[PDB]
Order: structure tokens, then sequence, then C-alpha cells
């Protein structure tokens, strides 16, 4: 007889919309949360954004990337997400709905796309996916989740099928040796969005989990297979929870070895696959890397690293000095040079002895105490090689400047091994 | 004659009148029907499992005249671990079921006592053995072999169960609707699916299977099929609720107080969670007591009011 009522609860509090309260660098990235349909979610900076750009020095990277993969005999197959704005548009309540400028946002993504494209690099063109409207039989099955930053699978396969357009019409796809595949509903997830999660520490208030299919894509007398030729690099949008590596081998109809992992950001999965052995004995005709707007594309740290990988930093190939030593806490000198040693010329090689060693703090002294200070820091979402390896700085007047000795920082406590060979680059040969 | 057992049936089912004394003459009187009228006063009293051995003995004397017995011997033999009596009750069963003697649901019944787990090590093999046998003449028993199947997945894949239930649903049993919305719910022999849970409970709802209704409610409650649904959640809950699953009381209350898109209200909590402590948990009270502190003398009050309002559930 007695009636009892529920409600769905809690539209964003209005004191979430105050950017003074996203302090923290975690916080950062959800600046500034803003309330949809259902508890869709959107960060404003950087789902809302309409400007994909970078400067100068990022497209001359870029290109030197490209073509130092491209001697090495490796093409690369750029997949550059478009935004939860961009693509999920339609679920904004009206008033955001209406100021967002997806004109202007589309062909800017659009101009970068074609950027890459410029440079040489294979780019599937995923701009037919923004603005989505799904069919009323998809209706679930959005490209993102609702309170999260990641693909759903559903994305992934979209996307996936773009990119095997792609890469079938490769001339590097010819010899590539072709499988077929099957691909299944395996499972359910369920995600607690971050961005769920930010807004209810924000606002003291709570969100449903968000379930969603999960799938799975197995290989369907001399059946068995060789070696991948096609790899991934990518971060956690690539992992298993999405199965984009699977979708790419449904829709390619060829192995993919995956070696994303969350965590890596622009450059560590890449970074630890250059390192590797398997890319330097068995290098892929194509590669596809899996990245997203959200990544600045100027940092001189990273590229330094990935074109002295490119050139298989210091073996095979005569050293023009040699460390081998313990470090101690406090500063360790490793080696002083006579010889003209140019910036522009040389490369450091760095391996510990001991693999969890994740950052290599260390300073590099030219004529009259001019000095460079360098920090290199590895994922801590994986094991890591313990090698660092990284060009001299050619920006400026640095490209001239002359090497006179290395040190680098020693652990807190105890004591480590080290060796470092400093070489000169090859032009990204065998 | 049907006449010492329901005359205890009576003298215990309401004790507004001895009866272990009145047995006790009806047994030195020597009316056959004695045992299993103390039988019945175990069973009732709740001291069954403290005489088995006398169980044993009653059902054993009057195995020949009174089939229900195969099903209490066998009880004890399970009970009891057993498995040499309880190979040769099973083997004068099915000579019995041949010469014609015990119907098939008695076998059916028998069956599933082998395979309840909360008796003891079961032995689902020989159960299935039996249910193959009588399936054919008494076809719920194919439910029954499809909830085997289910429980001990050992003795037959999805294939093998999905064509014991549909050897039932042409009997369109139910139990086998409630069997398949539990199995695309709980992901357990295969990868759950929230559309196909939802259609087949909904077909056991409708044809009485209020526990359908739980599954139902939690199903709205966590938002499997993409969002969560508050008013359906409560509704099937409430519904399960006010058909006898105490479970239901302890999830409304669950519903009204975690969030997690359900907008919490105390009051209503309150009177689930004390609608809950009939079959009362540590869980229980621990939540009754946070919301008890939560709420105010006039929302008590309130709360008290639907409480009342609630057992007011004439139900019969
Ligand atoms: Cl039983
Ligand atoms: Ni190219
Ligand atoms: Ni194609
Ligand atoms: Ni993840
Ligand atoms: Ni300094
Ligand atoms: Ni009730
Ligand atoms: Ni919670």
């Amino acid at each position: 007889a007695p009636t009892f009522s529920a409600e769905p609860c809690c539209q964003l509090c209005p004191e979430a919309h105050d950017a003074s309260r996203y302090t923290t660098r975690y916080q950062q990235n959800f600046t500034t949360l803003v309330q949809a349909q259902g508890d869709w979610l959107f960060r404003t900076r950087e789902d809302l954004r309409t400007e994909f750009n970078t400067t100068p020095a990022g497209y001359k990277r870029l290109q030197q990337v490209h073509d130092a993969f491209k001697k090495r005999g490796v093409e690369l197959v750029v997949v550059y997400q478009p935004t939860r704005g961009l693509v999920n548009r339609n679920m904004l309540n009206p008033a955001e709905k209406a100021a967002f400028d997806y004109q202007k946002a589309l062909g800017n993504y659009q101009a970068m796309l074609k950027r890459f494209a410029s440079m040489g690099y294979n780019v599937p063109d995923l701009s037919p996916l923004t603005n989505e409207q799904l069919a009323a039989a998809d209706q679930g099955k959005d490209f993102y989740f609702r309170g999260d930053q990641h693909w759903t699978p559903y994305g992934a396969e979209r996307a996936a099928k773009i990119v095997a357009d792609t890469v079938h019409k490769m001339p590097a796809f010819e010899g590539i040796p072709r499988k077929e595949f099957e691909t299944r509903k395996s499972g359910r997830m369920g995600k607690t969005g971050t961005l769920h999660n930010v807004a209810g520490q924000l606002c003291g208030t709570s969100y449903a989990v968000q379930y969603m299919d999960q799938f799975a894509t197995e290989p369907k007398l001399f059946g068995d297979s060789g070696n991948a030729q096609i790899t991934l690099v990518g971060t956690s949008h690539s992992g298993k929870n999405y199965n984009f590596s699977g979708f790419l081998e449904q829709y390619i109809g060829a192995d993919v070895l995956n070696v994303a992992f969350p965590g890596g950001g622009l450059e560590g999965s890449m970074i630890q696959y250059l390192g590797s052995e398997e890319f330097q004995k068995n290098p892929p005709k194509i590669l596809i890397w899996e990245f997203s707007p959200l990544y600045r594309l100027d940092q001189e740290t990273i590229w330094r690293q990935i074109l002295g990988l490119l050139d298989d930093g210091c073996d095979d190939r005569p050293a023009l000095m040699s460390a081998s030593t313990t470090l101690k806490p406090g500063k360790n000198e490793l080696m002083v040079n006579i010889k003209d040693l140019i910036n522009r010329n040389l490369q450091m090689d760095v391996k510990f002895e001991d693999p969890s060693v994740k950052v290599l703090q260390a300073t590099l002294w030219y004529l009259n105490g001019r000095h460079e200070d360098i920090k290199l820091e590895k994922p801590e979402t994986s094991d890591t090689d313990g090698r660092f390896v990284f060009q001299m700085r050619e920006d400026e007047d640095w490209a001239s400047q002359r090497l006179l000795a290395f040190e680098v920082q020693g652990p807190e406590s105890g004591t480590q091994k080290v060796e470092a060979k400093l070489c000169k680059r090859n032009n990204f040969a065998v | 004659s049907n006449t010492l057992i329901p005359l205890a049936m009576l003298y215990l089912s309401y004790p507004q009148s001895n009866a272990q004394q009145q047995i006790d003459q009806w047994r030195a009187a020597g009316n056959p029907e004695a045992g299993l009228a103390q039988v019945l006063l175990y069973r009732t009293q709740g001291t069954y499992d403290q005489h088995l051995g006398e169980v044993e003995k009653i059902c054993k004397a009057a195995l020949n005249t009174t089939d229900i017995c195969y099903v209490e011997l066998a009880t004890v033999y399970q009970k009891r671990g057993q498995a040499d009596q309880q190979a040769a009750l099973l083997g004068q069963l099915k000579s019995a079921y041949a010469r014609g003697a015990v119907p098939a649901t008695r076998v059916d019944s028998v069956a599933r006592v082998l395979a309840d787990r909360s008796l003891g090590q079961t032995d689902e093999k020989t159960a299935k053995e039996l249910l193959e046998q009588v399936a054919p003449a008494n076809p719920a028993s194919w439910v029954s072999l499809a909830q085997l199947v289910y429980d001990f997945p050992e003795l037959g894949d999805t294939d093998q169960l999905m064509a014991y239930i549909d050897k039932g649903r042409e009997a369109e049993q139910p139990r086998a609707e409630l069997l398949l919305g539990r199995l695309y719910y709980e992901g357990k022999t295969l990868p759950a699916d929230a559309q196909k849970a939802e259609q087949h409970l909904q077909a056991a709802a409708e044809a009485g299977e209020i526990s359908a209704h739980y599954y139902l409610g939690q199903l709205y409650r966590r938002g499997y099929l993409g969002n969560v649904e508050p008013q359906k959640a409560v509704d099937h809950l409430l519904a399960a609720a006010r058909g006898g699953q105490n479970s239901a009381d302890y999830a409304l209350a669950q519903l009204f107080s975690e969030g997690h898109g359900i907008r919490p209200q105390p009051g209503n909590a309150w009177v689930f969670a004390q609608l809950s402590q009939a079959n009362p948990t540590p869980q229980s009270a621990e939540l009754l007591q946070q919301l008890d502190q939560q709420l105010t003398p006039d929302q008590r009050n309130q709360a008290q009011q639907l409480l009342d309002q609630e057992k007011r559930a004439r139900g019969s």
C-alpha cells in the first residue's frame, strides 16, 4: 500500500566551475568540469579545445623522426585521437553545445592531420568519426566513456576500421603475411571514470559505475604464424581493456605486436620498444603510433632520446670516452676529456646494471663552466630497461660547444653500477 | 488411513491444545504411522539432524509402504556420508521404479537430494543418471537436469545445458525462464548479457517466480544495461521483498544509502533496514545504527509510520 519513490542524483555542483580548485597537477588535466546530458561530464580545456598545433621546433623534430624511421625501413601510421568534445558534442547540454565551436575545432584537427601527412606520415583520417550520432541499434556504444577519458571498445573498433583502410593502401603492407581472426564479446567491465572521481571529490558526491562490453580477438596443418611485421606503440588507450590491437588484427588481417602500456604517455612505450632487441632484430615494416592532442609535441628531451635510439645509441661503435663505475651518493664524475668533441656529432649511451633505475640525473660540462643539467625519467608503470640514450643538445649555439666532462648524480643511499659510452652518431643505419 | 499424520500436523501447527507423548502412545499401541509422525515432529521442531539414526530405523521399516521415505533415507545417507547404504538405497529405488512401485517425481526428488551441496559431499553424477532415466516420463526433470549441469558444469557444457532447457521449455516451466535469466545475469558459464537476462527474467517474473524480481531490481540498481534506473529498481526489489525474499529489504536499504547515481533518502533506507532485521546480519544492524543516528526525531517518527504501514501487508 505505501509508495516508495527513488530519484537519480546529482548534477555537478556549481563549485566545480571554479578554476581555483584544480590546484594539484593531476586536477589540472580536468580544468574545468562541466555537466552534460545524463552523467556525461566534460573537461573544458582538454575536451572542448579548438586548437591543434605545435611549434616549428616540434614539426622539425617530427619530420626528423619520420625520416629516421624511414632510413631504418619503418613506415609510421599516426593515430591522433580526436577529442571527447569533437566526437561526442551532441551529448552536451544546450548551452555548452552552442558555445563549442565544432567547425573551428574540426578544421584545425583536420589541418594537424594534413600537417602529419605532409611530412610523410601515413595518417588515417579519423574526422568522419567526429560529431557522433549513433544509429538506434547502437544506442549505448558511445565512442567515449561518459565520465572517463578513454574510448570504449566500440570507439577503438571504429578507429581501427579506418586504420586498416590506411594500411591496406600502403605499399609496405605487401609481403606481410595474411591471417584471419575472430573477435567476440568476452566479458564485461565496469569503469569508475576519472572525471567522475574528480567531480565526486570536488562535490562530495558519488557516481554510478558505467558498465561496458569487453572483447577478445583469437586467430581462428602449418597454420601457425611467424613474427608480426606490424607493431603498435601506444598508451593505456591501446591496452587490453579496449582491444584496440585486437580490432587492428581483425580488420588489417595480419599479426600485430602490441607494446603499449598504461602510463607510457607520448614516449614511454616508444622509448622502451626502440631500445629493445626485438626492434633491432625484427624491425617492423609498419609501426602504428597511438596518441592524442593531450601531449605537447615539442619536448626536446623526448626527441633527443627517440633520435638517439633510432641511431642505435652507442653500440657496434668505437667509444670516444667510456666509464664503468660504481656511483655513490652525491656527484660522480664519470668522464673527463684534447679531442674536439662537437655536440652536434655526439650521443650518450648509459646502462645501469640494475634494471629498476628509472631516473638519470646528470650534468654535461662544457667550456668555461657552461653546463647542461639533464633529468630523464622512465614511466613507473612497466618493467623498463635501465637504459638512457640521448643526443647532445643542438638548439641555439649548443650544437658547436665542445664537451669537457660528464658527471652523474648518485643514489640517495647505497651504490649503483653504471656503464656509459660517448660516441658519434651515424646516419640511422643498421 | 491418513489419520495420525494429519492429526499430528494439527497438534503442532497451532499449539492451542504432549504431542510427543501422544505419538509415543500411538507407537506403544503399535499404530504403523507412528514413526512417520515422529519424523514429522522432528522436522517441525527442528531436531531432525539430532535423530538421524531413528529416522533411518523408521523409514527403513516403512520404505515399502511409504515411498517418501526414499527421500528421507537418502537425506540421512547424504548427511552422514554413507556411500554404501546410499548405493543400496539407490539400487532398490531403481528397482522399485522399474517394478512400477514408485513414481518418477520421487526419483527426481531423490536425485535433487543427492546434489544438495548443503547436505555434505554430493553425488552429482548419480543424480544426472537418475534424472536422465526419468526425464522422458517426467518433463520437469529436464529443468532439474538443466539446473544440475548449471551448478555442476563438470557434467555438461552450455550447449548441453541449453538442450535440457529446450526439452523442458516445451512444458514452458517458469523455472526454465528463471534459469536462463540467471545464466545471462551471473556471467558464469557464458559472458554476461544484461539484455537477454532482462528478457528472460521478465518472462520468469510474469509467470510466478518472485526471485526474478530480486534479480531485476539488482539489474536496474547497478545499471548493467548502461544506465541506473532508480524507480524500476525500487519497484522490483519491493515486489521481491513483499514476496518473501529477505535479501531484498537490505538491498533497498543499500539503494537508499549508497548514492552511486540514486538520491539518498535516509528515512526510507531506515524503514527497509528495519525490515531486513527479520534475518539480521552484522552489516544489517550496522547500517541501521548509522542511519538511525543520521535522522532527527520527527524524521524517525514519520519513518516508523511507513514501517508500520508496510508491515500492514495483509499478503494472505
Ligand atoms: Cl531437496
Ligand atoms: Ni612516408
Ligand atoms: Ni579494407
Ligand atoms: Ni586503463
Ligand atoms: Ni646548474
Ligand atoms: Ni517488505
Ligand atoms: Ni561508494
